[PDB]
């Protein structure tokens, strides 16, 4: 099986480096060329760069100005990424694929890349505004409330409602990537709005990154 | 008959370079094996295989080749894919039979046997029956190839990676197939 | 280099049906193309080469076909699992290029989603920022519009917005989209509207409310 493990991704400043790296086996590694493909933040796969079997070729996508630099040790079955004056639109998860013109990446549980954001913000917990129901905006007897956790970072945070007790109705919202270099999202739900008074709704917001943990009660807005 | 010669044989041709045997004068019993329930795949097109070796062919072919478990299928009338295009090919009017075993302890290795070749790369498909040893350099790219590997210039045959610790899908798996012709000649193989 | 295109970048279906996929090249590459599947988070996994050849272990129903600039993937009966987004690839030169990709989604009859809008909280306010959330609920297909009005000022460049994924239940989409402006300029007005535009909607929907109110 064609085993492809890629390691070395992380938080980097622009204008840093990074040195990725890619274990091979279950295949001849001298046979083959190797490629390195980057996927942006939902935004599909882009080639970068390609090596021959002896390393005396080595290919890269113009866009990168010479910053990346491809390598491989064959003895150690191993193929090798040196990113230089990281920008940061180079922020994806770059997949090493065994290459003959054709693609072959990683078999799975084995091959599933390696996550680069390269971001100038510091980690920084989130904070959680509630999103409250009004008996105005309504719909049906049914009422929507949720959770606003804004200026985060890195990615990501987990949301539950009620330490886990309410499922039915949650949209937790993938997360956007708001101009202060700060993470965003929120998380919904919805329920019936007759019982509003009765029910209890706490949303459990988890940010891993920054030893944060915040529950938030979600009361309706009684101006 | 010497089909021992063929299933419990010792070594076997990776599927670009597979083996046909000839089988003629002498007489076969089919149902030891079908009944033998010792093979993971034994599907006959055709002829029935329950108990119809009341037949005479003029001459006994037995194609023998190691894949993996996930081209199985692909040993088919009418099937399509890397070894049916590019390995072995059977035709639509298929009068014989195919089988197939997991060989997985004799033929993985730890560390991966890189032993078994298949062809991935050809400019065409494979007729009824073709074989094709050409280790010609593939040309994928504009520029012509001029028997040097290099920049879109690949070699056809690439290595099998046995290791014995894969998942069944990717073990090795001994075939043989076996066809019945009968021409306009003195039939000697009978049951 | 070398242009792919595909098409139609987004396409739905159901169960059982019969898909296909279109791949143009900006100039001729022979058969030297291959198809990708690619399911949400996972990594790429090659479904054909050759332009028609089926990578062992893919399942039959994946067939491929053309030549020159022209390509098309065919699966025969969809089945639940093929849900995803589909690449091509050309290996003919370098750079190496990708089509864009198309997501195959799941039909459904559409759906009109449930509107609701929320003001800013006491604390955001306080904090010096206000955001104006507006709520797009179970709704299909994933195309549809929000627009800001503040005042009945229509608003532009200052929204976000992002959707989930299609859901594994009732296949239907759930939209949010912020609206961020300071303390200041939140302050600075009364009406706050949310206009969604949707095909399972008959004439826009308007939900707005007043700063301060309730
Ligand atoms: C192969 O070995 C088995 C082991 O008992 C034996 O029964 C059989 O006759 C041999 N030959 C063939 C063709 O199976």
């Amino acid at each position: 099986e064609v085993q492809l493990v890629e390691s070395g991704g992380g938080l980097v400043q622009p204008g840093g480096s990074l040195r990725l790296s890619c274990a091979a086996s279950g295949f001849t590694f001298s046979s083959y060329w190797m490629s390195w493909v980057r996927q942006a933040p939902g935004k599909g796969l882009e080639w970068v760069a390609n090596i021959k079997q002896d390393a005396s070729e080595k290919y890269y996508l113009d866009s990168l100005k010479g910053r990346f630099t491809i390598s491989r040790d064959n003895a150690k079955n191993s193929l090798y990424l040196q990113m230089n004056s990281l920008r940061a639109e180079d922020t994806a998860v770059y997949y090493c694929a065994r290459d003959l013109g054709i693609l072959w990446f990683g078999d799975y549980p084995w091959g599933q890349g390696t996550l680069v954001t390269v971001s100038s913000a510091s980690t920084k917990g989130p904070s959680v505004f509630p999103l409250a129901p009004s008996s105005k905006s309504t719909s049906g007897g049914t009422a929507a409330l949720g959770c606003l956790v804004k200026d985060y970072f890195p990615e990501p945070v987990t949301v539950s409602w009620n330490s886990g007790a309410l499922t039915s109705g949650v949209h937790t919202f993938p997360a956007v990537l708001q101009s202060s270099g700060l993470y965003s999202l929120s998380s919904v739900v919805t329920v019936p709005s007759s019982s509003l008074g009765t029910q209890t709704y706490i949303c459990n917001v988890n940010h891993k990154p920054s030893n944060t943990k915040v529950d938030k009660k979600v009361e309706p807005k009684s101006c | 008959c010497p089909f021992g010669e063929v299933f419990n044989a010792t070594r076997f041709a990776s599927v670009y370079a597979w083996n046909r045997k000839r089988i003629s004068n002498c007489v076969a019993d089919y149902s030891v094996l079908y009944n033998s329930a010792s093979f993971s795949t034994f599907k006959c097109y055709g002829v029935s295989p329950t108990k119809l070796n009341d037949l005479c062919f003029t001459n006994v072919y037995a194609d023998s080749f190691v894949i993996r478990g996930d081209e199985v299928r692909q040993i088919a009338p009418g099937q399509t894919g890397k070894i049916a295009d590019y390995n072995y090919k059977l035709p639509d009017d298929f009068t014989g039979c195919v089988i197939a075993w997991n060989s997985n302890n004799l033929d993985s290795k730890v560390g991966g046997n890189y032993n078994y070749l298949y062809r991935l790369f050809r400019k065409s498909n494979l007729k009824p029956f073709e074989r094709d040893i050409s280790t010609e350099i593939y040309q994928a790219g504009s520029t012509p190839c001029n028997g040097v590997e290099g920049f879109n210039c690949y070699f056809p045959l690439q290595s099998y990676g046995f290791q014995p610790t894969n998942g069944v899908g990717y073990q090795p798996y001994r075939v043989v197939v076996l066809s019945f012709e009968l021409l306009h000649a003195p039939a000697t193989v009978c049951g | 280099d070398i242009q792919m295109t595909q098409s139609p970048s987004s396409l739905s279906a159901s169960v059982g049906d019969r898909v296909t996929i279109t791949c143009r090249a900006s100039q001729g590459i022979s058969n030297s193309l291959a198809w990708y599947q690619q399911k949400p988070g996972k990594a790429p996994k090659l479904l054909l080469y050759a332009a028609s050849t089926l990578e062992s272990g893919v399942p039959s129903r994946f067939s491929g076909s053309g030549s020159g600039t022209d390509f098309t993937l065919t699966i025969s009966s969809l089945q639940p699992e093929d849900f995803a987004t589909y690449y091509c690839q050309q290996f003919y030169s370098t750079p190496r290029t990708f089509g864009q990709g198309t997501k195959v989604e799941i039909k459904r009859t559409v759906a009109a989603p449930s509107v609701f809008i929320f003001p800013p909280s006491d604390e955001q306010l306080k904090s010096g920022t206000a955001s104006v959330v507006c709520l797009l609920n179970n709704f299909y297909p994933r195309e549809a519009k929000v627009q800001w009005k503040v005042d009945n000022a229509l608003q532009s460049g200052n929204s976000q917005e992002s959707v989930t994924e299609q859901d594994s239940k009732d296949s239907t989409y759930s939209l949010s989209s912020t609206l961020t402006l300071s303390k200041a300029d939140y302050e600075k007005h009364k009406v706050y509207a949310c206009e969604v535009t949707h095909q399972g909607l008959s004439s826009p929907v308007t939900k707005s409310f007043n700063r301060g109110e309730c």
